[PDB]
């Protein structure tokens, strides 16, 4: 009481905010993420210094920190898999990570590890901590996805390349050695499993061909790489998910549909709407900004409403569901991108344009219909609210080239000088484009571009990339595209682009009035700049 | 507990059913447009909801105000303080001519007259720190209301971060669209009659008597609320009614007159409850038209007339003129009836009913042009997307008036004089004279006189009382000048502060002295904010009264015998107003300047001040 | 959320364009023929609502071959506030200062509706007079009857009685129906063609649909315009408010 208490109770007060403090006064801490960075560092350091007798942890401590104790107790080993949409037992590596905390090597004579679980599990965790749970290959489960990626890397053209590859897998070393486990037909006939390999490869390839990730001729024996398989590999997408994206994505695919297609992804197969959370979920499904055609019975409605929530950063009470949603954003990014990639390849102007936003929306954790002053981390919270409610066009604020003027529109003086500086750091382009008919069928387009922002390294990074499309008059058909990467040495100075595009027969006979040429920031909201490309006086040769 | 009871109460009012839809719409839009029944809560509760949904998710706000009339500002400020369980200068506070009870800076909500916020727009051409104005009684088409639209439309095109609100119970939806609406369903009902022969001379005292006998054959307990046009027809009708009662017939009825000029205690007696079987029978002007909730009123009437004030530009002639009301005035009047029980209204509405004919909402545009060109809304006035500005004729009077004043240059662009004047909550003629009064070093007496030629009447005149009492006339002392009666009254009043008693003892109207004080100290504070030298300093009463000639500057008079006049705008024949100090004598300088020219049964000239030939000749 | 149901509906609005019907009568070479590029129709429906009216101006010009064949070149979509059975439209846009606008005539307006008629209705006539009464009298009206399954186009002129009657009606109520005549309007010759492609001109702010912003709708607004691809009716930008709840 004499030694600790003044040294504890000094330290207990200073940085402690929550209910954590009434615990720390008692010498027991808590430690999880989503807890103040200073607050968890106190916990670590007080426990380290003998003052806390008991730190109660989420699992992160086990990978993150180096904070040992003599004793480590796992309470319970029940964990929630959002992937599997279900509760489950601690994995072995988690338990072994956790138990690596037990026993201070320098100080303690020994260490103690206590697992607490249902009797059913005890046998299992015994095996884990006592060198008796075997390490076995799951390579078949992901075989189709992983084969495709080597097919896409062009190291497989014929299925002998495939059965050689498989020889460098763990599966293979492990099949030779316990063929009964891996359900080999007959090792003695198959030798080093040459027919087995070939057979796996076959079945794999056929399901791939079935889904248009590859081109396969069994008879001939030629493996070939599709553009769609090439997306699946590059963006690390499940073959099944590429299938859904294949069938469902359309020239007439719509925002409301995208959310559905997104939610159809294999990655979210197990997501289920559990009875308890359903009441809360219904509350959100009826305040949903983008219509949901699907029922609240349907799993798809959950994934959809969850993703719409992440875009609006909705506060969630249930732990179950909050884990679920997290699982969604960490995949949302690269799925929505795979979706975008397909639509761009296929030419569909309008869904491509929309997907690009969803991608932005999932980076920036916000919706399109928000002025991007909110996108600068370095803006105050009140100032944007006054620029959103007013209704003045976003671009309207950008036009003013005077630091006083920008401040008058805000209606604040000191925020008006700092926001002027921010404004100048918002990306913008100038585009001009004339066209030159090379032949009747072939038109060359000559573009001149200036990039107009002032570079800041914290706000822009090493580069800001920019999608350039030339699209038909309807604005539905992407005729050319290319991505421009602007860098600090590029801004301010003019450059030129040229490209050819071959007019369709229709347009060859009657030139349309114009095409469009558009530049969109991959990263920065409402930095799109498009101009009409006239064919007014033109004679095609 | 008292505040949690106030909460419970609030959560029964009709507008509470919409509070989240409302709050979303405001947050999402520069502009809004509440529409909702008379008593529904729109006043009391909208700015509560805005303040609250800062204060309850860690934020702060500001705000501003609900409606046009002094009595509404003060009264529904004092209400909303009670519905917060706070004293007025915490989150309450008002600001009116001659009276102010400021709020703290920060959270806090700011209940003002229209004209006062116009004056405050001089120190902020941006009206900033103010998150959220409100809108109150928008359908009272007063020149200040219509000016403050023009300025707010332009502000919201500059400063999206700002929020408006709009608000009435009686308002053209189509007109609002032209200039998100939110409809608030629910109150009591008000059953409305229409007289059924030409209402041609509309204190048909026959119609009045017979209606009050009918609404006394129905044994329905409640108070009546007639609406009349001014003190003349209030005093004739009330007196006539009393005479008829003696002839046809207190221990059944009490008549009560309600006009801006009556003693403040008599005004407060409208809202008080009469003995046992005594029905209370208000005879009021448009000061009871809007916002109020006279508990007890079941049974309106409505003579369908008001007291307008009517410039002509080409000859520079003002005139009071009895005019048909507008459908919006009719609707507001009727709304006084079904706030606390079911009511009736009795629209004495046939001829100029033609109700169809009755204009939905007529006013000189010059002040509103200055706001359109001081927010830089800068195309031009006549391509402002009004509503109205209505007639092109009145537009070109206002542009020519600003041009001749040197508020506008050769290009139609504001001068520094014009910018300053657009920030003063005055007439621009009065703003010009105020700047001449700040040079001279006479600003403070000019400020009193400009405020006084923008305020309710200052003397109290009993019922039929044909003139001032000779105490009130011996507030001018020597100088035949209404303007110096009203100064000597204001000096003396500002000392007393036992000032209900001082007012009583000198027959002066307490809330006109307070309004005039407040107007004077606002116009001084806006002066100082626009970087000016005040003072007062020598034979200033002479330089000052001279300056009055340039602030009301076609308003010059002759005197051609007892109570007979002669406007120096070609020789027309007028009468000194029976309220004036100069309502009888031979005096010393036959030239007067006046504040108003007022059509009645003759033309009459109002607040006068005798002014020497040199004063008329060089301002 | 009446709109949610309509918004979902509008996704299939592209299917209505497998059934395109055009009102036809005896060809008269004495009077004009209006040619509406098929692509413009397809798009204009694609961005329309199933219940609420949606409208635009049409600008075009005569060919040399026949001075009476008016090809429609551009559809100008402008700030407006739709309703069932009527629509409030802003004034004729200033597009003078845009490129390729050399010698376009304003030919009239085009709009959706949910009541198939053979004549211009009473909200039509009110609005047609409001827009064109004092400005350009020969401006046609192309009425599109859009319904599940199909779209049906119908072109009208308005007689001076029509205009006058429309001038008399500043406002239209559900019930009043006073003085109206089906003979106010006359069949105008419309041909849909797929061999010319027209384009759009949209407000510079990009939003044309001020339903959820009905306070900010300026019905005599001086607005800016550009060539561009028009937004859908329930496009997120036409709904700032719904993203506030979330």
């Amino acid at each position: 009481d004499a030694g600790s208490k003044q040294i504890l109770k000094t330290e207990a007060a200073n940085v402690l905010d929550p209910s954590l403090r009434k615990l720390i006064e008692s010498g027991i801490g808590t430690h999880h993420a989503g807890l103040t960075r200073s607050d968890r560092s106190l916990s670590e350091d007080l426990f380290a210094d003998g003052l806390l007798q008991v730190l109660v942890c989420t699992a992160t401590l086990a990978w993150g920190v180096n904070l040992p104790a003599h004793t480590v107790i796992i309470k319970g080993t029940d964990v929630y898999s959002p992937e599997k949409g279900s509760w489950e037992q601690l994995s072995p590596q988690d338990v072994l990570q956790m138990l690596g905390r037990a026993g201070r090597p320098r100080y303690d004579t020994f260490g103690e590890g206590i697992i607490i679980t249902d009797q059913s599990n005890v046998q299992y965790y015994l095996s884990v901590l006592n060198q008796q749970l075997p390490i076995e290959s799951q390579f078949v489960s992901k075989l189709v996805d992983n084969l495709n990626a080597e097919v896409v890397a062009g190291n497989i053209k014929c299925r002998n390349d495939a059965v050689n590859w498989l020889a460098y897998t763990y599966l293979y070393v492990r099949m030779l050695a316990s063929p009964m486990l891996y359900k080999v037909p007959d090792i003695s006939s198959d030798g080093q499993l040459k027919k087995f390999r070939e057979s796996l490869v076959h079945s794999a390839l056929c399901i791939l061909k079935e889904q248009e990730l590859v081109l396969y001729d069994a008879e001939n024996d030629v493996i070939e790489a599709t553009d769609l398989g090439n997306i699946a590999s590059s963006f690390y997408i499940n073959h099944a998910s590429m299938d859904v994206y294949n069938r469902e994505l359309d020239e007439h695919t719509t925002q409301i549909d995208l959310f559905r297609i997104f939610s159809m992804s294999e990655e979210f197969k197990y997501v289920s709407v559990r009875y308890e959370e359903k009441r809360e979920l219904k509350q959100l499904l009826e305040k949903a900004p983008i219509p949901i055609r699907e029922d609240i019975d349907d799993p798809l409605a959950k994934v959809n409403v969850l993703l719409q929530s992440y875009f609006s950063q909705l506060k969630f009470e249930g732990f179950a569901l909050n884990s679920d949603i997290v699982f969604i954003h960490q995949n949302a990014g690269r799925l929505l991108r795979a979706m975008f990639e397909i639509c761009l390849k296929r030419g569909w102007g309008h869904p491509t344009r929309m997907l690009l936003n969803l991608c932005k929306s999932a980076t920036t954790k916000m919706w399109p219909t928000n002025c991007p002053l909110r996108q600068f981390k370095t803006c105050p919270v009140e100032v944007i609210k006054r620029l959103e409610a007013s209704t003045v066009p976003w671009g309207d604020y950008l036009q003013l080239e005077t630091p006083a003027e920008v401040g008058r529109a805000i209606r604040s003086e000191k925020y008006g000088k700092q926001v002027y500086d921010l404004l100048k750091r918002f990306p913008k382009m100038s585009v001009t484009c004339n066209a030159q008919p090379i032949t009747r069928s072939v038109m060359r387009f000559n573009i001149e571009i200036i990039a107009d922002w002032i570079w800041d390294m914290n706000v822009h990074g090493s580069l800001e990339p920019f999608l350039l499309m030339l699209e038909d008059t309807d604005g539905d058909s992407i005729l050319y595209y290319d991505v421009l990467f602007i860098t600090p040495d590029i801004v301010g100075h003019e450059f030129t682009l040229s490209f050819t595009y071959e007019l369709k027969q229709h347009n060859q006979n009657n030139l349309p009035p114009n095409f469009f040429l558009t530049l969109i920031s991959e990263n920065w909201w409402h930095s799109e700049f498009e101009i009409p490309v006239s064919f007014n006086g033109f004679k095609l040769p | 507990p008292s505040k949690d009871d106030i909460k419970h109460t609030k959560e029964q009012l009709p507008v509470f059913r919409c509070r989240s839809q409302l709050l979303s719409l405001i947050r999402e839009n520069q502009v809004v447009v509440i529409i909702g029944e008379t008593g529904s809560g729109k006043t009391t509760q909208l700015a509560q909801y805005l303040y609250e949904e800062g204060y309850a998710n860690d934020r702060g706000k500001s705000i501003v105000v609900t409606q046009p009339r002094r009595v509404a500002a003060i009264s529904v400020a004092k209400r909303v303080a009670m519905e917060m369980q706070v004293p007025l200068g915490k989150e309450v506070g008002y600001s009116i001519r001659f009276e102010d009870v400021t709020d703290s800076e920060c959270t806090k909500l700011k209940f003002v007259t229209d004209g006062i916020l116009l004056r405050e727009t001089l120190l902020d051409d941006t009206l900033d720190k103010y998150s959220c104005v409100i809108i109150d009684e928008a359908h009272e088409r007063s020149l200040n209301t219509d000016i403050l639209l023009g300025f707010f439309k332009i502000l919201l095109a500059r400063r999206r971060d700002l929020k408006l609100i709009i608000t009435s119970a009686t308002m053209n939806a189509k007109k609002f669209s032209a200039f998100p609406q939110f409809t608030i369903p629910g109150r009591f009902p008000v059953q409305t009659i229409y007289t059924s022969n030409p209402v041609q001379d509309y204190v048909e005292a026959a119609v009045s008597q017979a209606v009050k006998i009918h609404l006394a054959n129905d044994c329905s307990s409640g108070d009546i609320l007639i609406f009349m046009t001014g003190q003349e027809d209030i005093e004739t009708t009330f007196d006539t009614l009393q005479e008829k009662f003696l002839q046809v017939y207190i221990n059944d009825i009490e008549i009560l007159p309600i006009y801006s000029a009556l003693p403040a205690d008599l005004q407060f007696k409208i809202f008080q409850d009469l003995h046992g079987t005594k029905r209370k029978i208000i005879i009021a002007t448009n000061i009871a038209e809007t916002s109020l909730t006279i508990k007890g009123i079941r049974y309106v009437i409505d003579c369908g007339y008001s007291k307008l004030k009517v410039y002509n530009p080409k000859i520079g002639l003002d005139s009071l003129v009895i005019t048909p009301i507008s459908k919006a005035n009719a609707d507001q009047r009727s709304g006084r009836a079904g706030r606390t029980a079911p009511g009736t209204a009795y629209r004495l509405y046939t001829e100029d009913t033609f109700k169809e004919d009755m204009y939905l909402q007529r006013t000189n545009l010059s002040n509103t042009l200055l706001l359109l060109k001081s927010l830089d809304v800068t195309d031009e006035l006549s391509k402002f997307p009004f509503i109205d500005k209505p007639p092109l004729q009145t537009f070109l009077s206002s542009l020519y008036e600003l041009w001749f004043i040197g508020a506008i240059d050769t290009s139609g662009q504001l001068t520094p004089l014009g910018l300053q004047m657009a920030k003063f909550p005055l007439q621009p003629s009065l703003s010009k004279i105020l700047l001449i009064a700040v040079r001279n070093g006479c600003s403070d007496e000019m400020l009193t006189i400009v405020s006084m030629l923008s305020v309710p009447q200052v003397f109290y005149r009993p019922k039929e009382r044909q003139k001032e009492a000779d105490i009130a006339r011996n507030k001018f002392f020597i100088a035949k000048s209404d303007h110096l009666t009203l100064l000597n009254v204001f000096e003396q009043w500002r000392a007393n502060n036992f000032s209900s008693h001082w007012c009583n003892k000198h027959f002066v109207q307490y809330k006109s002295l307070v309004r005039a004080r407040d107007i004077r100290d606002q116009l001084l504070t806006i002066l100082k904010s626009q970087k000016i030298p005040v003072i007062s300093s020598g034979k200033d009463w002479d330089i000052i009264k001279k300056c009055i000639c340039s602030g009301f500057a076609h308003q010059a008079a002759k005197i051609t015998g007892l109570r007979n006049y002669v406007h120096l705008k070609t020789g027309v024949s007028v009468q000194l107003h029976p309220t004036s100090a100069l309502h009888g004598l031979g005096d010393l300088p036959p030239y007067v300047v006046y504040h108003e020219l007022l059509m009645t049964s003759k033309e009459y000239i109002c607040c006068v001040t005798s002014v020497d030939p040199f004063w008329l000749m060089e301002y | 959320n009446e709109w949610r149901k309509s918004a979902i509906a509008n996704t299939l609005l592209y299917l209505r364009l497998k059934n395109i019907y055009v009102s036809a009568d005896d060809f008269v070479e004495e009077q004009n023929v209006y040619v509406l590029p098929k692509n413009l129709l397809k798009k204009f429906i694609e961005i329309s609502d199933v219940k609420i009216q949606v409208a635009a101006f049409i600008y075009g010009m005569s060919a040399k071959d026949h001075p009476k064949v008016k090809e429609i070149k551009t559809v100008v979509l402008v700030p407006q506030l739709g309703h069932v059975g009527s629509v409030q439209i802003s004034n004729i846009p200033d597009i003078g200062d845009l490129p390729d606008t050399e010698g376009l005539e304003l030919l009239g307006w085009i709009h959706t509706q949910t009541e198939e008629l053979k004549f211009m209705a009473a909200s039509e006539v009110a609005t047609h007079s409001k827009l064109f009464a004092d400005k350009k009298r020969d401006c046609i009206d192309i009425s599109i009857f859009s319904t599940p399954g199909s779209v049906s186009l119908s072109a009208y002129n308005l007689t001076d009685e029509g205009y006058q009657w429309g001038e008399e009606n500043k406002d239209i109520m559900n019930v009043l129906s006073e003085g109206f005549e089906p003979t106010f309007s006359t069949h105008a010759q419309l041909l849909l063609s797929d061999r010319i492609t027209g384009n759009f001109i949209i407000p510079s702010g990009n939003v044309w649909n001020y339903t959820f912003m009905g306070t900010a709708f300026n019905q005599e607004g001086d607005y800016n315009f550009k060539y561009g691809i028009p937004l859908e009716f329930y496009n997120e930008m036409h709904r700032p408010v719904h993203f506030l709840q979330f």
